């Protein structure tokens, strides 16, 4: 009785033996841009905003010192455990995301070029997508597993293996994906949520950037800045490059983070978080569910610090204050500020992302905290209140776009690559610097009034075309990335990119720590906070396989 | 009732009042832990009836 047992079959599915059929192809695909916007968690945004209070730029936020704990202990370098439940969350989220886009790539390489052309172009969207998510496993964890064989079968995954690659060899295979969506994108994208060409020149870039900082040792440090590197990074940031795709600096730097505003010429690729679709509430960004300020009701997380907002002062010429800053904390009355700072941190006695009918102020409506962490509020994610954008989920979320390459970063990174290629273009890159200077001295669209109404300075300039030392130019360009970058959880990482993270940390630590109890025992330790833990239950189901990162055993 | 009322009720800060002051249902506010009063939960599930 065997026709009996072969009756029943699977309801409301498509096999694995039907998956790489062609009417599917594209299914895979949209599929695989999706978990961007649905893979993630309130604690573990892939924006990585929660690993960026290990920075000098935020705080944790909420009720208190407990509210969060794996979290606080990441912010003060004290008390991680390769064990903690939110390393390896991040791990495994970010490998899901390399899953949709290696299923993609196994069903799009059986396809007949005569039957579809956009093969290739589609591989690319997927190999770009591919090193989007092993990049930032990089940025996490620089001893990481390489999986961009999508022809693999599931068992050959027990044997793979994080040290296959020497460091150096790693940044290679996510460069070679990039690499690969530069050759074969369209140079315009008329569905905005795929990248064009420029967008993968530009994350080709910024990756021999990271590759660029070499740490070829045994350990965190550096061993050298290799020019062939930079060479690419000046490469594939070209403005011609640029230019073939419509991309460029907005009129106000506001526009980047606002709804009103979505792919527009800076967005060189970005997330397309959604409402009215079908889903049941989203696709809105949840990931920042935590970051939305107490007036909601919840939850007061990504916080910015004093460190950031002292940051943005500036000097009777406009320029920043690059050895006096964080001495006294920014006066309004007093001091000339940037405009950026208006943008990126919302302080009490001012308007709430930019809404007159709700202002900021130091109590139990702003501070889940009681002032614990202060009373600052990250506005680069949140809105309007009165933002038909904005729904309640499990948590509060917005629509708003999240971009991972905005064009600011196009040239910020080609400065760089300038200023420490020292062949002598340092001043073309003072002139990129400029370019991004000038724009936010001018971006002044929404907090126009401010100056007779709150008393605000503004004035920014840029710096004058002359000629400068490479250890000069480098102070001009970091300081240019963080008041441009605020919040935007690129911070941290830079510093482990210019091997200062142990100083610049440390010294934040006590600089901060009479002004947010929390920061009074931390300490960064040299060569082995710089990444993360590769996470034990990782290493531990590995039987072997898996090297842990120095300074862990 | 509703999964885990029991293990809600038992890691909710005896501060939190049933009702408010108005005589609707009590919360948490503030930095208090963000959680709901499990009593209310109960009243909000009275009908969910197989
Ligand atoms: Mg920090
Ligand atoms: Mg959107």
């Amino acid at each position: 009785c065997d026709d009996f047992l072969d009756r029943q079959v699977p309801q409301g599915i498509v096999t694995g033996d039907q998956i790489a059929s062609p009417e599917y192809v594209d299914n895979l695909v949209i599929s695989a841009y999706a978990i961007w916007a649905t893979g993630d968690d309130i604690n573990s945004s892939f924006s990585l905003w929660n690993y960026d209070v290990r920075s000098d730029d935020c705080y944790k936020g909420g009720s208190g010192t407990e509210d969060g704990g794996v979290f606080n202990a990441l912010e003060i370098s004290k008390g991680i455990n390769t064990t903690d439940w939110n390393i390896n969350d991040i791990w495994k989220r970010l490998y899901q995301c390399i899953t949709r886009a290696n299923t993609a790539l196994q069903s799009l390489d059986q396809m007949d070029e005569k039957t579809y052309p956009l093969k290739n172009q589609r591989i690319a969207e997927m190999r770009f997508l591919r090193g989007h998510a092993h990049f930032m496993l990089k940025q996490l964890f620089k001893k990481i597993v390489i999986v961009n064989d999508e022809n693999m079968e599931p068992d050959a995954y027990n044997e793979l293996s994080n040290t296959t690659y020497t460091n150096d060899e790693q940044w290679q295979k996510i460069a070679d994906d990039f690499q690969f969506a530069y050759d074969n994108l369209p140079e315009v994208q008329i569905e905005k949520g795929r990248p064009a060409q420029a967008a993968a020149a530009a994350y080709l870039a910024k990756t021999y950037l990271y590759k660029a900082y070499r740490q070829d040792g045994a350990d965190n440090a550096l061993t050298g800045i290799n020019e062939e590197d930079l060479k690419q990074v000046v490469k594939y940031t070209d403005p011609l490059i640029m230019a073939k795709g419509g991309y460029g600096l907005e009129t106000d730097y506001s526009m980047n983070f606002l709804p009103q505003y979505e792919n527009g010429a800076e967005s060189v690729w970005a997330i397309q978080y959604s409402i009215n679709d079908g889903t049941y509430n989203g696709n809105l960004n949840w990931g920042m569910g935590l970051t939305t300020p107490q007036i909601l009701g919840c939850c007061d997380f990504h916080k910015p610090s004093q460190n950031l907002v002292n940051a943005f002062k500036t000097d009777s010429q406009g320029k920043p204050l690059f050895s006096t800053y964080d001495n006294e904390n920014y006066e309004v009355a007093t001091d000339n500020v940037d405009p950026r700072l208006f943008h990126t941190v919302g302080m009490p006695g001012f308007p709430y992302k930019y809404n007159e009918g709700y202002i900021i102020q130091k109590n139990d409506d702003w501070s889940r905290s009681k002032g614990l962490y202060g009373y600052y509020v990250s506005l680069k994610e949140n809105v309007d209140p009165d933002c038909d954008c904005l729904k309640k989920g499990s948590y509060w979320a917005s629509s708003l776009n999240h971009i991972v390459i905005r064009y600011a970063d196009v040239l910020l990174m080609r400065a760089e690559a300038l200023i420490q290629l020292n062949d002598g273009r340092i001043t073309d890159a003072i002139s990129l610097i400029n370019e991004v200077r000038s724009r936010a001295a001018g971006s002044t669209m929404l907090i126009f009034n401010y100056k007779e109404d709150y008393g605000v300075n503004f004035k920014v300039t840029p710096y004058d075309l002359k000629a400068y030392a490479q250890d000069e130019a480098m102070k001009m360009l970091k300081w240019e990335r963080r008041v441009e970058f605020g919040m935007e959880s690129s911070r941290f990482f830079d510093l482990v990119r210019w091997g200062e993270a142990k100083d610049v940390i440390n010294a934040y630590y006590v600089t901060e720590a009479s002004r947010c109890s929390i920061y009074k025992n931390a300490g960064f330790t040299e060569n082995k906070n710089e990444y993360l833990p590769v996470p034990f239950e990782q290493i531990s189901a590995s039987n072997g396989n898996y090297t842990q990162n120095f300074g862990w055993h | 009732a509703p999964g885990g009322i029991i293990e809600t009720a038992l890691d909710i800060p005896s501060a939190i009042p049933v009702y408010a002051s108005d005589g609707s249902w009590g919360g948490p506010v503030g930095g208090w832990p963000d959680r709901r009063n499990p009593r209310a939960v109960l009243e909000y599930n009275k009908d969910n009836r197989y």
